[PDB]
C-alpha cells in the first residue's frame, strides 16, 4: 500500500524554496510589465 | 397539459440521443429510436406531478473510441437556469471524473449564469441548449449539407496540399447553429459536403472563428 | 417546425436572416442561392449556374451574412484604396 | 450511378448543362465515316469499355496523386463521368450508334 | 466410394459387382439393378430417349439435376440458418445432420453436411471428433465450425501461430529500429486501430474468433514467451488481439475477460498520448476491484500493463503532470493521479516479476522515491524558468545531485519517469537541463537508456534538436556522456548512434562528422545491419563531400 509521511522531505522543502524565488521573480517581472 | 410535455420530453430526448451519435459518442442503436410508447412505459407518462420528472432523464454517456471522455446531459427544473443550478451542476460533476456538459434550459439562463459558464470554461467545458432549439434535428433538413468534423492531422494534409494558411479558409463562427450541434471550438476545420448541379459533389472547408 | 404533422424537413422560410440564425450559414447560402434564381428565372430567362454560386460564395465566406452594401464590403478587410474606391472614400481614409 | 444521380437530382429534371454535347458528336461520327447503321459492326464492346476507362483518366480537373487531390478529381467531373458511361455504354454502341 | 451408403441400405459397386458376377443374361440384371437404383420420377422414362438422340450422354442429364439440387440444397440450408425459430430450426438441424452425416466424406454432398455443422449452435461433439480424425474435413471445416472445435488440438494451433508471432515480433523490432527517426512519426505514432490493420493482427482475429478456449490457449502461448524472453512485443500483440476481438464486440469472449475493458481502454490511452486526471482515476477504480480468490488477473493485467506503447504514454503522462505541477507549484502528492500513474507503470514493469514468482500480490513502492526525484526534475524545470526570467529581468544553475544518478541506476519508476522527462526535454530543446541530466544518463535500469524505446525516442527528439549538432560542444558531450560508454559492447546503441549520425550529418561540422566517423567504423565482430548503416552513412557522406 501507498503511504506518505506527513512532513515534507528535503528535496520537497527546496523545491517549494525554489518555488517561492520564481514566484517572487515572476511576480517582479508582471510589476514590471506594468511600468 | 402533460400529454404534450410528454410528447416534448420525448421529442428532446430523441434529438439529444442523435446529437450525441453524431458526436461519436457511444449511443445504442435501441435508444436512438425509442419511440413514444417505450419511452411513456420506462419514464411515467406522467411528467406533471408525476414520476417522469428532470434531473431523472439525465444522460451520462461515453466516447465510443475512448472510455474515458463522457458527458452529462442535464435537463434543469427551474425555467430560468440561475448562479445556483450550474454552480451545483459543477459540484456534481466534481466528483465524476467527467469536465463535458449539455444543459437544456426550458428559458434563457441568467446573464451571470452564461458569465461563469464561459468564465468556467477553460477547466470545464459546457453548453446551453434551449429546448425549442432541440424539438427537431436541425441536420436532417434539407437546406443544410453533410458537416464532419476533422481531425488536426488532415487538416494539416489539407493545409499542405493547398499550400494556404488557415486564415485564408472560408470562415464558420462558433455561434452557428451546426457549429453548436457539433460542439467545435475556435481554430477548428469542418469539411462540408454537398450535391452540386454542374459537378455532382463538391467539398469544401470552414475555419471555425 | 416543432408543430406537430408540419414536416421538419422541407419547410423553409423564404427570409435568409431567419433561416441564418436557425439552421446556420451553409442552409443560409443554399436558400438565397434558390432565392435568387427563383427571383431570375421567373421571367422564363436563364443564368448560368456559375454566377450565382459565385456571387453566394462571396455573400457567405466569411461566416456571417455579407451585405453587398458599404456595411457589408468596406467592413471586410480588403484595403483603403479600394475602400474609397466604393463610397465614403474620405471617412476610409481619415480611419486608415 | 443511376443511384447517385437519383439521390443528386430529385424531381426528376434531366435538362443538365455539360461540356461536350456527346449525343452530336456521335452524330458527327456517324456521318463522317458512313457508318450505315443497318450492318453489324466491328467494335468489340470490351474497346468501348476500355476507351471509356482510358478517357476518363485523360479529363484530369485537379492534379495530384495524394489521395485528397484524386477524391477532388474525382467529384470535380463526377456528373460528366456519369452522363459519359450513360452515353457511350457497349449495348448503346453496339444497338443503337 | 460408398463409405456411408450402406447405412441407408442403398446397394453400392460391391453389390453391382456381385449380381454381375452370379448374372445369367446382362439385359436382365443390368436393367433391373439400376433403374430400381434410379431416379424414380413417374415422368422421367419419356425423357430419357429424347437426352440420348442427339448423342448427348444421359451422364450430363444427371449432372445437370445433380448441380442445380447442389445450389437448391444450399440455398435451403442458408434459409433454416435464417429462418425458422431457434428452438425448432436446430432441432431439424440435429436431426438433419444425425441423418446426413453418412456421406461427410464425398465432396459431392459434402456441402450439405458442411452448412449443416456450419449452422448449428452446438455441433454433437463426437461427429466433432470424427471431423477431427478426417485431415480432409478439418481442412473443410468453416471458420465457425473450426472455432467450434479447437479446443483440444493445442500443438496444431502453436505451429499455426509460430511463424506469425516471429513475423510479429520481426515487424514490431524493425519499426523502431526504421531508418526515418521523427517525434510525431515514431514506434508509438500509430492508433492502435491503425496497428491493429496490419495482416497479421486480422489474421489472427479470423483465425482466434469467438473460441473461448483459442483466446486462453493464446493467453497462454503469448505469457510463456514473455516470461522466456522478457520479450514486451507479446504483451502489444495481447492487447492488439484484445481489442480486435473487442471490435467485432464478441461476447462470448469479452464478457468472459475483465481485461478486456482495460485493455480498450489502454489502446484508447496510447492512441491520446496522455493520461488525464480522468484516466488515472478510472485505471485506480478498476485495479481495486481485485476481489477473493482473483488475484492470479493481477498478473494478467499487469501483462497488459507491460504494452511498450503503454508503457510509454503512462510515463509521458507522468511527465505531462510533472510539468503541470512545475507550472502549478504543486507537489506530487497533492495530486494522486500522477502516484496512480506510478502505480500503474510498477504493474506494467513488474509483469514479468509476478509471471515468474507466480505471487498474485501487488508489489509496493518505497516511497524516497516521489519524496526525492520529482522534486527535483521539478527543481530542474523551476531552475530552467528562473533563468528564462531572469534573462528577461533587466547564468543558468546547472548543478545535478547525484541521488538523480542512483534513483536512475536502481530504480525502475525513477529510471522511468527520468528517461522520459529527458526525451520530453530534447523534444523540447532545453539544451541547458539536458546537458545538466546528461552525466546521469550513463546506467539505468536494465540498461533502459541504452533500450530500444529510449534509444528511438532520443534518436527522434534529436533529430528535431539537430541543429544544436551543428555545435562541437553539444556534440561532444551528448555522444560521450551517453553513446561512447556503451559503444564497443552494445549493438543497439551503436545502431542508434550510427542512425543518428546519418540522420544529422547535415548540420554536423566536418570536424566532428571525421570524429564521428572514425569513432563509428564498426570491426567484424558487428552484425550485418551494422555494416549496413555504415554503407549508408558512407554513401551519405560522400554525395555531400562532393557537393563541394
Amino acid at each position: 500500500m501507498l503511504v506518505i509521511p506527513p512532513g515534507l522531505s528535503e528535496e520537497e522543502e527546496a523545491l517549494q524554496k525554489k518555488f517561492n524565488k520564481l514566484k517572487k521573480k515572476k511576480k517582479a517581472l508582471l510589476a514590471l510589465k506594468k511600468q | 397539459d402533460d400529454e404534450e410535455e410528454t410528447y416534448r420530453l420525448w421529442k428532446i430526448r430523441k434529438t439529444i440521443m442523435q446529437l450525441c451519435h453524431d458526436r461519436g459518442y457511444l449511443v445504442t442503436q435501441d435508444e436512438l429510436d425509442q419511440t413514444l410508447e417505450e419511452f411513456k412505459a420506462q419514464f411515467g407518462d406522467k411528467p406533471s406531478e408525476g414520476r417522469p420528472r428532470r434531473t431523472d432523464l439525465t444522460v451520462l454517456v461515453a466516447h465510443n473510441d475512448d472510455p474515458t471522455d463522457q458527458m452529462f446531459v442535464f435537463f434543469p427544473e427551474e425555467p430560468k437556469v440561475g448562479i445556483k443550478t450550474i454552480k451545483v451542476y459543477c459540484q456534481r460533476m466534481q466528483e465524476e471524473n467527467i469536465t463535458r456538459a449539455l444543459i437544456v434550459v426550458q428559458q434563457g439562463m441568467t446573464p451571470s449564469a452564461k458569465q461563469s459558464l464561459v468564465d468556467m470554461a477553460p477547466k470545464y467545458i459546457l453548453e446551453q441548449f434551449l429546448q425549442q432549439e432541440l424539438l427537431i434535428n436541425i441536420t436532417e433538413h434539407e437546406l443544410v449539407p453533410e458537416h464532419v468534423v476533422m481531425t488536426k492531422e488532415e487538416v494539416t494534409e489539407l493545409l499542405a496540399r493547398y499550400k494556404l494558411r488557415e486564415n485564408q479558409l472560408p470562415r464558420i463562427q462558433a455561434g452557428d447553429p451546426v457549429a453548436r450541434y457539433f460542439g467545435i471550438k475556435r481554430g477548428q476545420v469542418v469539411k462540408i459536403i454537398r450535391p452540386s448541379e454542374t459537378a455532382g459533389r463538391y467539398i469544401t472547408y470552414r475555419l471555425v472563428q | 417546425l416543432s408543430e406537430k404533422d408540419v414536416d421538419p424537413v422541407r419547410t423553409t422560410s423564404n427570409d435568409i436572416v431567419e433561416i441564418f440564425t436557425v439552421l446556420g450559414i451553409e442552409a443560409v447560402r443554399k436558400a438565397l442561392e434558390r432565392e435568387l434564381y427563383h427571383v431570375i428565372s421567373f421571367d422564363g430567362s436563364y443564368v448560368n449556374y456559375r454566377h450565382l454560386a459565385l456571387l453566394c460564395d462571396t455573400m457567405t465566406c466569411r461566416g456571417h451574412l455579407m451585405a453587398i452594401t458599404r456595411h457589408g464590403v468596406n467592413r471586410q478587410d480588403t484595403g483603403p484604396l479600394m475602400k474609397c474606391s466604393f463610397e465614403e472614400t474620405v471617412d476610409v481614409l481619415m480611419e486608415a | 450511378d443511376r443511384e447517385v444521380l437519383r439521390v443528386i437530382f430529385p424531381t426528376g429534371d434531366s435538362k443538365v448543362v455539360l461540356p461536350c454535347n456527346l449525343l452530336r458528336m456521335i452524330w458527327n461520327a456517324q456521318k463522317i465515316f458512313h457508318i450505315n447503321p443497318r450492318l453489324p459492326s466491328d467494335l468489340h464492346p470490351i474497346k468501348v469499355v476500355e476507351g471509356v476507362k482510358e478517357l476518363s483518366k485523360k479529363l484530369v480537373i485537379v492534379n495530384g496523386d495524394d489521395p485528397l487531390s484524386r477524391q477532388a478529381q474525382e467529384n470535380a467531373t463526377l456528373l460528366f463521368n456519369i452522363h459519359l458511361r450513360s452515353t457511350l455504354c457497349s449495348r448503346r454502341m453496339a444497338e443503337e450508334f | 466410394m460408398f463409405a456411408g451408403l450402406q447405412d441407408l441400405g442403398v446397394a453400392n459397386g460391391e453389390d453391382l459387382k456381385e449380381t454381375l458376377t452370379n448374372c445369367t443374361e446382362p439385359l436382365k440384371a443390368i436393367e433391373q439393378f439400376q433403374t430400381e437404383n434410379g431416379v424414380l420420377l413417374p415422368s422421367l422414362q419419356s425423357a430419357l430417349p429424347f437426352l440420348d438422340l442427339h448423342g448427348t450422354p444421359r451422364l450430363e442429364f444427371h449432372q445437370s439435376v445433380f448441380d442445380e439440387l447442389r445450389d437448391k440444397l444450399l440455398e435451403r440450408v442458408s434459409a433454416i440458418a435464417s429462418e425458422g425459430k431457434a428452438e425448432e430450426r436446430y432441432k431439424k438441424l440435429e436431426d438433419l445432420l444425425e441423418k446426413s452425416f453418412s456421406l461427410v466424406k464425398m465432396p459431392s454432398l459434402q456441402p450439405v453436411v458442411m452448412c449443416v455443422m456450419k449452422h448449428l449452435p452446438k455441433v454433437p461433439e463426437k461427429k466433432l471428433k470424427l471431423v477431427m480424425a478426417d485431415k480432409e474435413l478439418y481442412r473443410a471445416c468453416a471458420v465457425e465450425v473450426k472455432r467450434q472445435i479447437w479446443q483440444d488440438n493445442q500443438a496444431l494451433f502453436g505451429d499455426e501461430v509460430s511463424p506469425l508471432l516471429k513475423q510479429y515480433i520481426l515487424e514490431k523490432e524493425s519499426a523502431l529500429f526504421s531508418t526515418e527517426l521523427s517525434v510525431l512519426h515514431n514506434f508509438f505514432s500509430p492508433s492502435p486501430k491503425t496497428r491493429r490493420q496490419g495482416e497479421v493482427v486480422q489474421r489472427l482475429t479470423r483465425m482466434v474468433g469467438k473460441n473461448v478456449k483459442l483466446y486462453d490457449m493464446v493467453l497462454q502461448f503469448l505469457r510463456t514467451l514473455f516470461l522466456r524472453t522478457r520479450n514486451v512485443h507479446y504483451c502489444t500483440l495481447r492487447a492488439e488481439l484484445l481489442m480486435s476481438l473487442h471490435d467485432l464486440d464478441v461476447g462470448e469472449i469479452c464478457t468472459v475477460d475483465p481485461c478486456h475493458k482495460f485493455t480498450w481502454c489502454l489502446d484508447a490511452c496510447i492512441r491520446e498520448r496522455f493520461v488525464d486526471s480522468k484516466r488515472a482515476r478510472e485505471l485506480q477504480g478498476f485495479l481495486d476491484g481485485v476481489k477473493k480468490g482473483q488475484e492470479q488477473v493481477l498478473g494478467d493485467l499487469s501483462m497488459i500493463l507491460c504494452d511498450p506503447f503503454a508503457i510509454n504514454t503512462l510515463a509521458l503522462s507522468t511527465v505531462r503532470h510533472l510539468q503541470e505541477l512545475v507550472g502549478q507549484e504543486t507537489l506530487p502528492r497533492d495530486s494522486p493521479d500522477l502516484l496512480l500513474l506510478l502505480r500503474l507503470l510498477a504493474l506494467g514493469q513488474g509483469a514479468w516479476d509476478m509471471i515468474d514468482s507466480q505471487v498474485f500480490k501487488e508489489p509496493k513502492m518505497e516511497v524516497e522515491l516521489i519524496t526525492r526525484f520529482l522534486p527535483m526534475l521539478m527543481s530542474f524545470l523551476v531552475d530552467d524558468y528562473t533563468f528564462n526570467v531572469d534573462q528577461k529581468l533587466p547564468s543558468y544553475p546547472n548543478t545535478l545531485p547525484e541521488s538523480f544518478t542512483k534513483f536512475l541506476q536502481e530504480q525502475r519508476m525513477a529510471c522511468e519517469v527520468g528517461l522520459y522527462y529527458v526525451l520530453h526535454i530534447t523534444k523540447q530543446r532545453n539544451k541547458n537541463a539536458l546537458l545538466r541530466l546528461l552525466p546521469g544518463l550513463v546506467e539505468t535500469f536494465g540498461d533502459l537508456a541504452f533500450g530500444d524505446i529510449f534509444l528511438h525516442l532520443l534518436t527522434g527528439n534529436l533529430a528535431l534538436l539537430a541543429d544544436e549538432f551543428a555545435l562541437e560542444d553539444f556534440c561532444s558531450s551528448l555522444f560521450d556522456g551517453f553513446f561512447l560508454t556503451a559503444s564497443p559492447r552494445k549493438e543497439n546503441v551503436h545502431r542508434h548512434a550510427l542512425r543518428l549520425l546519418i540522420h544529422l550529418h547535415p548540420r554536423v561540422a566536418p570536424s566532428k562528422l571525421e570524429a564521428l566517423q572514425k569513432a563509428l567504423e564498426p570491426t567484424g565482430q558487428s552484425g550485418e545491419a551494422v555494416k549496413e548503416l555504415y554503407s549508408q552513412l558512407g554513401e551519405k557522406l560522400e554525395q555531400l563531400d562532393h557537393r563541394k
